[PDB]
RNA sequence: UGCCAGCCACCGCGGUCAUACGAUUAACCCAAAUUAAUAGAUCCACGGCGUAAAGAGUGUUUAAGAAAAAAAAUCACAAU
């Protein structure tokens, strides 16, 4: 009969989970620019999720589009397209130090 | 020498004989942080019994049996006090070693807090010396090493056939212990709570044998 | 001369045998204040085993109602502006002042939230404290 | 007389919930040369560097208030069965219990 | 216990022997209390309790350790490993 | 005597100080029997299968079994 015991309900406290920059987007294939932002300006090479900093779902995604945007003929391989370059960068390398 | 039988024999027959009831309670214990644990991460599986529960990933000991326990720790170590046998205080710990053997020393009591040398209860005569006597009762403040393992002599001290009082917190290992208390031994505070109990409980035993002496040298 | 085993049993255990055989003829002191006033278990030796499969522990997470508006409260007003003692036994906090007046207009009977929160908000206001809350 | 759980529901600690970004008061009560050692109550202590706007204001005794990151600063590693205890609390030193 | 000579080893072993010693409870003080089975490691012990006619059908090692305990009266079978420390 | 001559059920013995060969002294043990050889009696797994003998390269069904108490078939990604 006591009414100080605790009470086994959820955790109340428990913070959102974090997300993708992209959860709840769209990627897509024709759209050449979020694409070019994932792709390494130098080489064309398409960056890792330690990188990125995706959601696997998102990753995989990115990465598809990425290479069906560039056999359809829409975005080029061995380098970013110059006219992205001064897009916002949201990945995390540093080259020049 | 049947009186001597009887100033040993009468303090058992009494379950509060040297009124320790009163030197504590379930407030006093929780106002000093003893109810406190370690992170949920760190429990060890023999103190689930003795936690109430774990609040926010940190553990919560039941200062209920705590208190319980305590009881029965104090009882023993004034018990022991009273019929003249040694009683060492150890812990390693670096920060209440020295609070820990001016606790001793005051007691009238031993204390060791520094590295424990390897043979030390299990090879006495090399140690220290050609025949010699062993602690009748030995106190853990803290239960562990500061490498986080179990300090050897608790195994070494239950080797050698002696009861062992210690504060085993949320990460420690009671079962070789024979009253362990659970409660917090990290924050100052319950370390200070407790070193002075102890302190108590020992003068108050050596006292009451003292006139309990002088009775029995009065009654001829 | 003694029982070095640690394993085999309880110190108590090992001791009163050993004087049962007789091999031990002198009783220690330690043995009749054990035999008076017994320990709540057996300090007998186990083993700490890993667990495995599906079980888990027992231990209870701690959780009160008061925690279920402490949240709401956090997640609009963050830490109150008092700080915290922790020093302090009978120390109330700010976030401790917005559930009191939640459960007592929790008494009156509305069992909307945003009555009950924002009433509690103004209720504290009267009081004279300020939450400055949080974008 | 007061249940033990009586006691805990209504602890200072227990009305913090999270300790994640909490402001709390806290006392220095040991030193080394940059270094203060804070006790906030909570059960370790913290230690945090002494700033350099009033450096000297800062000695054994003093209070202060405190930005409270986590309780307990512990993680599990690769291969072990238990956490590792730093047995110290994270905190950030903000300023020194204005008055 | 271990030496480089055979005398001292017999002494280590005998004075080392003391220290650990175990009570066996004796039912009558002539058999064991219930059948035991156990397999320690890759040995397997089966010992069985007789009544009081019945001396000691065991391992001969069994039989030793038994007539220093105060057994009178067993029967043990071993199987597996007859590796005498376990 | 000296890796010779020889011996042994298994381990093994003999290279100049052989309790193991040959003989002697002593002893042990069976005994009107005693050894050797050969057949039996007895003796394998109600044990095992990562590294030791051993989970058969894969899936389905037949025969034959088990059902012994509580539920389920089903969604990013490089099957074919
Ligand atoms: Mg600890
Ligand atoms: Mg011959
Ligand atoms: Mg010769
Ligand atoms: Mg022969
Ligand atoms: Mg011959
Ligand atoms: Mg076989
Ligand atoms: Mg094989
Ligand atoms: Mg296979
Ligand atoms: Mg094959
Ligand atoms: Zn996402």
């Amino acid at each position: 009969s006591n009414e100080d015991l605790p009470v086994p309900m959820e955790n109340p406290y428990k913070e959102p989970l974090k997300k993708c920059i992209l959860c709840e987007k769209h990627v897509d294939y024709k759209n050449v620019q979020l694409l070019s932002q994932f792709i390494s300006p130098f080489t064309g090479c398409i960056y890792g999720r330690h990188i990125t900093g995706l959601c696997g779902k998102k990753q995989k995604e990115i990465t598809k589009a990425i290479k069906r945007a560039q056999i359809l003929g829409f975005m080029p391989v061995t380098y970013k397209d110059p006219a992205y370059l001064k897009d916002p960068k949201v990945c995390n390398i540093k080259y020049r130090e | 020498n049947d009186l001597r039988d009887r100033i040993l024999s009468e303090p058992l027959k009494h379950a509060d004989f040297f009124n320790l009831k009163e030197l504590f309670s379930v407030r006093s214990l929780f106002d000093a942080r003893v109810h406190l644990g370690h992170k949920a991460g760190c429990r060890h599986r023999f103190m689930e019994p003795y936690l109430f529960g774990s609040r926010l990933g940190q553990d919560i000991i039941d200062l209920e049996q705590t208190a319980a326990h305590l009881q029965l720790a104090l009882n023993f170590t004034a018990h022991v006090a009273y019929r003249e046998g040694i009683i060492l205080f150890v812990s390693r710990h670096r920060q209440f070693a020295h609070l820990i053997e001016t606790t001793a020393r005051d007691c009238g009591e031993y204390a060791h807090t520094r590295y424990f040398k390897g043979g030390l209860l299990t090879n006495a005569p090399l140690l220290l010396g050609p025949g010699v006597r062993l602690p009748d009762l030995i106190i853990f403040l803290h239960t562990l090493n500061n490498v986080f393992e179990p300090h050897v002599a608790v195994r070494d001290a239950a080797k050698m056939n002696i009861p062992t009082v210690g504060i085993v917190d949320t990460n420690c290992n009671p079962a070789l212990i024979t009253y362990p208390v659970p409660g917090n031994d990290d924050s100052p505070p319950a370390v200070r709570l407790f070193c002075r109990l102890f302190q108590v409980a020992i003068s108050r035993a050596k006292e009451k044998r003292r006139q309990v002496e002088a009775l029995y040298r009065l009654q001829g | 001369a003694g029982s070095r085993l640690e394993t085999v049993g309880s110190i108590f255990s090992r001791t009163r045998d050993l004087i049962r055989a007789g091999v031990l003829k002198e009783k220690p002191l330690w043995l009749d204040i054990y035999n008076a006033f017994p320990p709540l278990r057996e300090p007998v030796f186990r083993r700490p085993r890993l667990r495995y499969g599906k079980a888990k522990a027992a231990v209870q997470d701690i959780f009160y109602h008061e925690d279920r508006i402490r949240a709401k409260f956090y997640s609009a007003y963050g830490s109150g502006p008092k700080a915290f003692d922790l020093f302090n036994p009978n120390f109330k906090s700010t976030c401790q002042r917005f559930v009191e007046k939640y459960i007592e207009l929790q008494r009156l009977g509305e069992t909307d939230e945003e009555k009950l929160f924002v009433e509690a908000g103004k209720a504290l206001l009267a009081e004279g404290v300020t939450l400055r809350r949080v974008g | 007389v007061e249940s033990f759980a009586s006691m805990l529901r209504h602890s200072p600690l227990t009305q913090m919930g999270p300790a994640k970004n909490k402001l709390v008061i806290g006392q220095i009560f040991h030193i080394v040369e940059d270094d203060l050692y804070i006790d906030f109550g909570g059960k370790f202590h913290c230690v945090c560097k002494r700033p350099e706007v009033d450096g000297e204001k800062y000695q054994k005794g003093t209070r202060v208030r405190l930005r409270l990151l986590d309780l307990e600063l512990t993680s599990r590693f690769l291969g072990a069965t238990t956490d590792t205890t730093i047995l110290e609390a994270d905190a950030v030193l903000l300023g020194l219990q204005e008055s | 216990g271990k030496a480089t000579e055979r005398a001292d080893a017999f002494r280590k072993a005998k004075n080392r022997a003391v220290h650990y010693l175990h009570y066996i409870e004796r039912y009558e003080d002539h058999t064991i209390y219930h059948d035991i089975s156990l397999k320690f490691k890759r040995t397997h012990i089966k010992m069985k309790k007789q009544p009081r006619g019945y001396g000691l059908h065991c391992h001969r090692a069994i039989m030793t350790i038994c007539r220093l305990i105060g057994i009178k009266d067993l029967y043990a079978k071993v199987s597996g490993s007859v590796n005498m420390l376990n």
